[PDB]
């Protein structure tokens, strides 16, 4: 099937009015619910720094590296 | 659809604008339409800028471009750059933007309705572009009108208000401008100089007194030269020279106005006379001249005797001498040592600032011009932030200078590549391989060979 | 996270503090850098580097202008480092706002919230507030 | 002296002679094949091609 | 049968060796003028105080460069943009110290190569050509003329000009990166795009005509001896090239017109280096490209470095210690 | 009829993307290439690797976000998401840069899988394979910038994060600690990519400027046809053009069109050895014998010179932000300065 006879058919534009804005809904859920910084441990605008630790953290060992960032974000 | 797809034009839908060439009734409303855009802007951004105009900034400092030069003209401006007013702003825009609904019916009527061709109707409107008398006589009547429009500046400046003068006694002002020059040596010695430092070709126009003899003389100019025009066809010499077809008026054209929008550009760079620092900010060689005034004031002060006191190089710090002699400013400002400020020429002998003048008399308002030149020198970002590429996000600042400057170099050069386009294309047009090379007949394969 | 700790700012020479309200603290950096920041960027002095706005330099002045109050009295009467002669003729204020039409439209509420935020400043950014291009 | 607002550069009269005397030597060959055209000889293309 | 007619007709003759043309009358005395110079200057200059301070910059083999850090080193600031010719200047040896070759140089290379574009044209309309191969090398031109005269106009002086030099070219590219963030404007970044794009696409289509070549050649002779000049016939096999690109990303995104194929070719480097010519005469205007230094803040207000930060942080190295001894006063204002 | 043949059969089949059998190595790692670094500059920190922001949910826009390095503590490591680094938190893999080294090597084998994919469409096209040589120069870049540079550093820090400017540190962290400029293996990569698009600009515009008049239409993207056999232009006008503009034209179609590939894949090849060079510090630094004369004496300054200080300014200004792991505490007193800036 070619393909500007596809997004000009109205079969087409029935399918994707729903299936468009709900997976746009869900990025946008995805992000106002707070479910991407704990997904990938971005820091909120909040926690780049805390009460106890004002520096810039960093990883400084291979093998406890997992360790090491459980601590720095335990804040 | 005659006249008006690629099978009956042989252009494209994007080089669809030269389907109007040989169409001379929609090639005027496609010039009154277009006049009547640069009218709705005027109006429309003139209405953006008083809307959004706050009396505590200066008018340099709120991105403003088009109310500077209605305060050059002379309207809502007091002394020393204060905007008063903005109520003349304001009724600019309207007569501007209520024009461009007259000027926008009429670019299309004659684009969607009117004759297509003015030639079998209306035969003082149609030309053909190979008629060089007809073609001469549209230039005469236009120049007349802009010697007309030239001239509307000497009134204005003469008789109707006066223009801001920021070289005026008392402080920069409003002034009737009541002995314009008129000598051609002074006059014509602006287009014959130098382009480079020191002359600066026409951009060195530093009084206004020169500047309103100036239109004058390009009012004469254009009268007399609308009326030689209008009366008389090209000599003989003139039409064996030029190409006389559509395109190739529009490439003439496009050449003149790509030398002129680079001449405007420096204009705003360079010149602080007809735009005047108080409405357009320091220029770029004002600023750092600023600078080096500031901390010599800085410096004086704290005891320093700044025209013994040497700099890092053994040149002076503050106080050096001019290639030709000068007492200039020390520093790397030493380049812009041509810089004749209004704020700086009250400190200036004949051997350049006067020393005594800088160590007795040396204004406050003088070191306040200084400090808010030297903290909006013409540097700033892309996105609006003042200062030098290593400055942090503070100061939301970029001179009008900078605007006026980088947009028409910008335009100013692609209006030279419009110059090479067009005037490539006419030549080749008329000579009538255009649209490429006749395989019957090759041109170099009829010629000798080449080694 | 500017907590209260953070905005709690020295707002007199006694040493009396109080906590600047969110409303001080986004309107005194919107005041301070349309006002005050062609000069001031960064908290130091563009035209007289030897005066900055760092929390030691205004230590250092002879009336002492690490408050609230004596930065306000700073803007309403501008003197030298000293406190010796007054500088208001080539420094914008209160007293030469006839001068500087930028001071024209300022209430005592505006000065506090600037003065909030030069106070406000070297709390978030300890050496980069007058510290220049080292800190950049 | 180089910042002086001359007329081309011209600061001494020898200039102006030598400016006159090189533009007036290529138009008099110039007007060794265009001198002697006829003026009132006109054409309605958008190029001439009259004579040498 | 005039003289002046008989001038006319070699002059515009396409029978010489190399067309001369009315643009090739300034074309060929401004260019060699200009070769002259640069080779004499190249190998032997006395050193050039740039900076106005006195301190002189040796840029020629015998005071002790070799190729790469050879130059012929721009003019005096303390001339500025003054016109400095060699009647100005009193003695050829005050000349030379102020840096009066670099000024000589630039304005005869900008003349001369104005004046070959138009024979670029010129040649093409006596010879029956379509015209604008003379545009595709007006980016080129801007190029030179943005940083041999605009950026000097901008700046107010000649010694911010462009080095004609190796290592002086490296000097102008780092100083301009530290006063204008020229990685961070929009129109450098056209511009590698357009060199980047245009090597792309030369080796994009230089390898699809070698991979569709006809057979017209054996394994002993080179493959380039199956093309005779003056034939009329195709060389290579353009649908299997088609057929190729078209299967390599998909069918749609590949030209079938071998016109419109040229015209792209032409286009991508051409408007590139046109916007980034109009970039450097942008930032000779001090309109620096995008500054986002201290733009990423947290909610206490700190500052949130950013790779633009860590840029910055390169930029500050090179401006303070760039002209060192030049500088009087805290901002770098020319 | 074999069951290897049916798979043959069904992947070679003209469809609307091929896929090949290269296409079983390219399709996956070329989505997970590009798709990770869409994950990486939207969503994922660089704060525990460089202490920056690099995403949009931090504020950066296109031209700040970037895939970072991994830290520096985790020298050469692979960052397998279940090595001993994560051991299978992908929230720690994301922190540590895990998300760089997935990129970096999906993406080199995605490079691996087009250029496969160049000589699976040429040998059933029945082509040369001309363009899986070209492609050469491009994987090279990447194995000799990405892979090989921080192979011989101390970690995968030092290589390109994959930004915007990111990579505009790159090329200004190799100016002041490696003076790549002066490198004539760079000098060579330049002249070779401003030639390529010096050849795509002239050989567009001489074809297109010698065209043949083939339609009545002022449009000549009309009169072509892609079956004929006919040239389109004229080869011996535009060698007669050249030859008298610029002394020296092509006489070659062929010839020509292997110096339209030959010129920029050199200057891919050339630049990469020298960056193979600078990941061993085997630069080109220095010029000992003007070291030694200006040294010795101090009014002798070349444009050499002083391209020297803009590097000991980049190197002290910039190193204690840029490696952060290292904690470089250059006091004030310390950092290089001219006079007044
Ligand atoms: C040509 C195309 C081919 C290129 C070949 C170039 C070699 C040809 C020979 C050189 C021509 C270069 C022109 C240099 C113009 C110049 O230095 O321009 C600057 C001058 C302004 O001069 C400045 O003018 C100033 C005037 O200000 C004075 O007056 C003011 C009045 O208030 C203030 O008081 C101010 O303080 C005071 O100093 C000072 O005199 C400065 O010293 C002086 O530099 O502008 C001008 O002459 C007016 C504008 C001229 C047009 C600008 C063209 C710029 C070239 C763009 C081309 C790019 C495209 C190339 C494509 C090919
Ligand atoms: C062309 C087309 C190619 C197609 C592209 C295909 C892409 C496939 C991707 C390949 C992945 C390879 C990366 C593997 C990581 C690696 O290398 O990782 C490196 C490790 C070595 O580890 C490093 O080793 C170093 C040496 O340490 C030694 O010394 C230290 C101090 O003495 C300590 O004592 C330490 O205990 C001791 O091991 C440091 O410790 C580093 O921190 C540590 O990371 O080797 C190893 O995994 C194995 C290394 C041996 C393999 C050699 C080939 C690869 C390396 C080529 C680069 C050589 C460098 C030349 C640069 C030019
Ligand atoms: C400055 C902008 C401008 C102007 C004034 C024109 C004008 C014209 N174009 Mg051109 N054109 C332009 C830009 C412009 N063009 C651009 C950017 C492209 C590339 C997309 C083209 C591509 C193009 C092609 C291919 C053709 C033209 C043609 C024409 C002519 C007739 C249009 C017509 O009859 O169709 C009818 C058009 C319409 C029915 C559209 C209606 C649009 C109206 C005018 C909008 C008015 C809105 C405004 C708010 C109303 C205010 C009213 C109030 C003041 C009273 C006309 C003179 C044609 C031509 O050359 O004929 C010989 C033609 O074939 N143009
Ligand atoms: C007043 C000046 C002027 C006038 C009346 C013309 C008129 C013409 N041009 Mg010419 N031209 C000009 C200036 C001018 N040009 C300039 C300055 C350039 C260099 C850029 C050119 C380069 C040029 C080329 C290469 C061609 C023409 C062509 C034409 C003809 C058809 C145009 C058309 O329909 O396009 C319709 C309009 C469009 C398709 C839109 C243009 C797309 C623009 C760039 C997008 C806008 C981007 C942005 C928003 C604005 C620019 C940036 C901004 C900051 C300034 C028409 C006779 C065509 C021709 O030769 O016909 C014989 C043609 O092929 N012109
Ligand atoms: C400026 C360019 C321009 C040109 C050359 C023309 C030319 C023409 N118009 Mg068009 N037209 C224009 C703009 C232009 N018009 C504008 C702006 C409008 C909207 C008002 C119109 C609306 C319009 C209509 C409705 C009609 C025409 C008609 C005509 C044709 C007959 C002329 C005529 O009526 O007798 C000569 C007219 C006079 C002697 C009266 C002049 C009165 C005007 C207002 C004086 C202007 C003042 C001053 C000179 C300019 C001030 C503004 C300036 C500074 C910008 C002629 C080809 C007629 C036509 O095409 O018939 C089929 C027609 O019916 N025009
Ligand atoms: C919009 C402005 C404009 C435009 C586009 C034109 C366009 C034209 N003018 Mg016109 N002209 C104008 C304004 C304009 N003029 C003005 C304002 C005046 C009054 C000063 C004149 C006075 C004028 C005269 C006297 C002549 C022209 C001529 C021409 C035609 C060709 C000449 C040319 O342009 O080459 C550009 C060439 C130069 C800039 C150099 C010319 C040098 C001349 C030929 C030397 C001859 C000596 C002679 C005694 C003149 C004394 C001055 C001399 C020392 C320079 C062309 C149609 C010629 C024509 O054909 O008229 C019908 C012609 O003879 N114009
Ligand atoms: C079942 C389960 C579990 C579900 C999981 C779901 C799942 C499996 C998902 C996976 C989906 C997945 C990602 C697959 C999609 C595959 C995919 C596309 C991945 C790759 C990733 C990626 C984003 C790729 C994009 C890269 C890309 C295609 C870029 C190319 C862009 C492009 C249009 C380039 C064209 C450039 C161009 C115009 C060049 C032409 C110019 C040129 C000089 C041509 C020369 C030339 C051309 C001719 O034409 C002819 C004639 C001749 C003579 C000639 O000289
Ligand atoms: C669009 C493109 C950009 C356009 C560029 C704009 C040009 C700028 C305007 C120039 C000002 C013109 C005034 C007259 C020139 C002037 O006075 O310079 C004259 C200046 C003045 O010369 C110097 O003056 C000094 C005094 O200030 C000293 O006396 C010096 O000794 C003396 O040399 O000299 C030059 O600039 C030499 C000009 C050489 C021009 C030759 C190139 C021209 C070739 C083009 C072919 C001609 C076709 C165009 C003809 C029309
Ligand atoms: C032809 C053509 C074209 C063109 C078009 C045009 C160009 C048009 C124009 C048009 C125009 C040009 C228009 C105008 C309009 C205007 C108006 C309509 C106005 C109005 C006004 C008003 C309403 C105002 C109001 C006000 C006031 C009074 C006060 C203040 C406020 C305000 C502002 C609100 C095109 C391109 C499409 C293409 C096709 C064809
Ligand atoms: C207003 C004013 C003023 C005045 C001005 C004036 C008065 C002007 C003039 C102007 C002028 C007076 C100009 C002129 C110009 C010229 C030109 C621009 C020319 C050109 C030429 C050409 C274009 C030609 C070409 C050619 C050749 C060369 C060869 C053959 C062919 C032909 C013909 C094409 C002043 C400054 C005082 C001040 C300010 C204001
Ligand atoms: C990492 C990882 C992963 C993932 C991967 C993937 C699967 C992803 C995907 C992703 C993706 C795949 C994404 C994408 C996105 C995209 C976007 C976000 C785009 C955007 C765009 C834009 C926004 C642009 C714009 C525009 C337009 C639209 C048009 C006009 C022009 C322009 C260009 C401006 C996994 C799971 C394996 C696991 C492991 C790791
Ligand atoms: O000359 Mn070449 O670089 Ca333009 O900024 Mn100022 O001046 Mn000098 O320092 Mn930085
Ligand atoms: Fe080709």
């Amino acid at each position: 099937r070619p393909f500007s006879d596809i997004i000009t058919s109205v079969r087409y534009w029935i399918i994707h009015s729903i299936t468009i804005p709900s997976l746009f809904v869900s990025g946008w859920l995805f992000i106002s619910t707070g479910l991407a910084y704990d997904v990938f441990g971005t820091p909120r605008p909040n926690e780049y720094f805390t009460q106890d630790r004002q520096q810039v953290p960093l990883v400084n060992d291979r093998f406890s590296a997992k360790q090491e960032l459980e601590d720095l974000t335990k804040g | 659809i005659a006249g008006r797809d690629i099978e009956s034009t042989g252009f494209a839908w994007w080089s669809g604008n030269a389907r109007l060439i040989n169409v001379s009734g929609k090639l005027l409303g496609a010039h009154v339409a277009h006049a009547g855009l640069m009218v709705f802007w005027a109006g429309a951004m003139v209405l953006f800028e008083v809307s959004h105009f706050v009396p505590e900034k200066p008018t340099y400092e709120q991105g403003f471009i088009l109310i500077q030069h209605l305060a050059t003209l002379g309207y809502g401006i007091g002394p020393g750059g204060e905007i008063t007013s903005t109520v003349p702003y304001f009724a600019v825009g309207v007569i501007h933007l209520i024009s461009s609904a007259i000027l926008g019916f009429g670019g299309i009527y004659h684009s969607l309705l009117g004759p297509d061709t003015l030639e079998e109707s209306f035969p003082f409107f149609g030309y053909d572009w190979r008629d060089k008398n007809k073609m001469t006589t549209i230039l005469g009547i236009h120049l007349c009108l802009l010697g007309l429009g030239s001239f509307l500046l000497v009134i204005k400046a003469m008789y109707l208000g006066g223009v801001y003068d920021t070289w005026a006694p008392g402080g920069g002002d409003v002034r009737y401008i009541t002995t314009p020059t008129l000598n051609p040596i002074v006059i014509f010695g602006y287009v014959f100089r130098s382009p480079f430092g020191g002359d600066g070709w026409v951009v060195s126009v530093n009084n206004m007194e020169d500047v309103i003899g100036g239109h004058i003389w390009v009012g004469i100019l254009c009268i007399t030269g609308g009326i030689w025009h209008i009366f008389t066809k090209p000599f003989a010499w003139a039409r064996r020279a030029f190409v006389w077809s559509g395109e190739a008026y529009l490439s003439y054209s496009l050449a003149a106005i790509s030398l002129m929008g680079f001449t405007a550009a420096l204009y705003s760079w360079y010149n602080n006379t007809a735009y005047p620092s108080e409405l357009y900010g320091p220029t770029g060689p004002e600023a750092s001249q600023a600078q080096a005034f500031t901390f010599l004031v800085r410096d004086q002060r704290l005891g320093a005797n700044v025209s013994s006191a040497q700099g890092p190089t053994g040149l002076g710090k503050y106080l050096m001498r001019s290639p030709s002699g000068e007492i200039i400013f020390g520093g790397e400002t030493m380049r812009f040592w041509d810089l004749r400020a209004p704020w700086v020429e009250p400190l200036r002998g004949p051997n350049g600032l006067d020393i005594n003048k800088i160590k007795n008399d040396i204004q406050p308002w003088q070191e306040r011009r200084a400090a808010e030149y030297m903290t909006h020198a013409p540097l700033g970002s892309l996105n609006s932030v003042g200062g030098v590429a290593t400055e942090i996000n503070s100061v939301n600042y970029v001179s009008p200078r900078s605007w006026l400057c980088c947009s028409h170099f910008f335009l100013a050069f692609f209006f030279l590549v419009g110059h090479w386009w067009h005037s490539g294309r006419a030549r080749a047009a008329a000579a009538g391989f255009e649209k490429g090379i006749n395989r019957a007949n090759e041109p170099v394969l009829s010629m000798r060979p080449i080694d | 996270d500017l907590d209260e700790a953070t905005r709690t700012v020295v707002v007199d020479n006694a040493g009396n503090t109080t906590v600047l309200t969110p409303e001080q603290v986004k309107r005194g950096k919107r005041l301070f850098n349309a006002t005050c920041g062609a000069c001031h960027v960064g908290g130091i002095t563009k035209t007289n580097p030897n005066v900055g706005l760092d929390p030691e330099a205004l230590s250092l002045a002879t009336p002492r202008r690490d408050n609230i109050s004596a930065l306000v009295d700073y803007i309403k009467n501008p003197t030298t480092y000293d406190g010796l002669e007054s500088i208001a003729e080539v420094h914008p204020s209160i007293k030469s706002a006839d001068i500087y039409p930028r001071m024209r439209s300022l209430t005592d509420e505006d000065l506090y919230s600037i003065a909030g935020h030069i106070m406000l400043s070297p709390k978030i950014a300890s050496e980069k507030w007058g510290g220049g291009k080292i800190y950049y | 002296t180089e910042g002086t607002n001359e007329w081309f550069g011209v600061d001494d009269l020898r200039l102006l002679a030598v400016l006159f005397l090189g533009h007036w030597a290529i138009l008099s060959l110039w007007l060794g094949s265009y001198g002697d055209s006829n003026e009132d000889e006109d054409f309605f293309g958008e190029i001439d091609y009259s004579a040498r | 049968v005039s003289l002046w007619e008989r001038f006319c007709a070699w002059i515009t003759s396409t029978e010489n060796r190399l067309y001369i043309g009315w643009f090739g009358c300034l074309m060929f005395p401004t260019l060699l003028t200009a070769t002259s110079c640069f080779i004499i200057a190249f190998i032997a200059a006395p050193p050039v105080d740039i900076d106005g301070i006195r301190e002189p910059v040796a840029g020629s083999l015998l005071y002790g460069n070799n190729i790469i850090s050879g130059a012929v080193v721009p003019s005096s600031n303390a001339i500025g943009m003054h016109f400095y010719p060699i009647w100005e200047a009193a003695s050829i040896d005050e000349w030379l110290y102020n840096g009066g070759p670099y000024q000589l140089i630039v304005l005869h290379f900008l003349l001369g190569v104005s004046a070959y574009m138009g024979r670029e044209w010129e040649l093409s309309y006596r010879l029956g050509m379509r015209p604008w191969i003379f545009v595709a090398f007006s980016a080129p031109v801007a190029a030179a003329s943005a940083v041999f005269l605009v950026y000097p106009i901008g700046q107010g002086s000649f010694s911010d000009g462009m080095p004609l030099g190796i290592s002086g070219t490296f000097n102008f590219m780092l100083v301009f990166q530290a006063e204008h963030n020229i990685l961070m404007h929009p129109f450098h970044m056209a511009g590698v795009a357009g060199v980047f794009g245009g090597s792309l696409f030369s080796a994009m289509h230089g390898s699809l005509v070698t991979s569709s070549l006809i057979r017209e050649t054996t394994e002993n002779e080179s493959t380039n001896y199956g093309y005779k000049f003056g034939q009329e016939e195709e060389t290579y096999n353009i649908v299997a090239a088609h057929g190729y690109f078209g299967r390599l990303i998909f069918q749609y995104a590949s030209f079938n017109n071998s016109r419109a194929l040229h015209f792209f070719l032409a286009l991508w480097p051409v408007v590139g280096i046109w916007i980034t010519s109009m970039g450097i005469s942008t930032m000779a205007f001090n309109l620096n490209g995008f500054n986002f230094n201290q733009s990423v803040v947290d909610s206490q207000g700190r500052v949130i470095n950013t790779w633009a930060d860590i840029l910055n942080r390169a930029n500050l190295g090179i401006e303070v210690m760039h002209e060192r001894n030049a500088h009087n006063f805290p901002l770098d204002l020319a | 009829r074999g069951l290897f043949d049916l798979v043959d059969d069904w992947l070679k089949k003209d469809r609307f993307v091929f896929v090949g059998w290269s296409g079983l190595l390219l399709f996956p790692t070329a989505y997970l290439a590009a798709g990770g670094w869409m994950t990486g500059t939207t969503f994922v920190t660089s704060w525990y690797t460089h202490g920056l922001a690099s995403s949009y949910l931090e504020g950066c826009n296109f031209l700040t976000a970037a895939v970072s390095t991994p830290a520096n503590s985790v020298g050469h490591s692979l960052l397998l998401l279940w090595g001993p680094e994560a051991q299978g938190d992908f929230t720690r893999w994301c922190q540590i840069g895990g998300l760089w080294t997935f990129v970096a090597l999906h993406g080199a084998f995605g490079l691996i899988g087009f250029c496969l994919r160049q000589f699976e469409i040429a040998r059933l096209v029945g082509i040369r394979p001309y363009n899986a040589i070209a492609f050469s120069g491009p994987i090279a870049v990447f194995v000799s910038v990405f892979l090989l540079y921080p192979l011989g550093q101390a970690s995968w820090f030092f290589a390109p994060s994959f930004g915007v400017a990111a990579i505009f540190r790159f090329l200004l962290f190799l100016q002041g600690f490696h003076n790549w400029t002066l490198n004539p293996f760079h000098m060579m990569g330049v002249a070779g990519i401003l030639g390529g698009a010096l050849l795509c600009a002239i050989h567009g515009a001489t074809v297109e400027n010698t065209l043949f008049e083939d339609g009545d239409a002022a449009n000549t993207f009309r009169a072509f046809t892609p079956t004929q056999s006919e040239e389109t232009y004229s080869m011996v006008t535009a060698n007669r053009f050249w030859s008298q503009i610029f002394g020296v034209a092509f006489s070659n179609k062929r010839w020509l069109h292997f110096f339209m590939l030959f010129v920029p894949v050199t200057g891919l090849w050339t630049s990469s050895i020298g960056i193979v060079g600078l990941a061993l510090n085997l630069r080109a630094y220095d010029f000992v014998s003007q070291e030694l004369r200006a040294a010795e004496d101090p009014e002798f300054e070349t444009f050499y010179t002083k391209n020297h200080l803009l590097d000991e300014g980049i190197r002290a200004w910039m190193a204690a932000q840029d490696q952060p792991h290292e904690n470089f505490v250059f006091p004030e007193e310390v950092l290089p300065r001219g006079n007044a800036l």
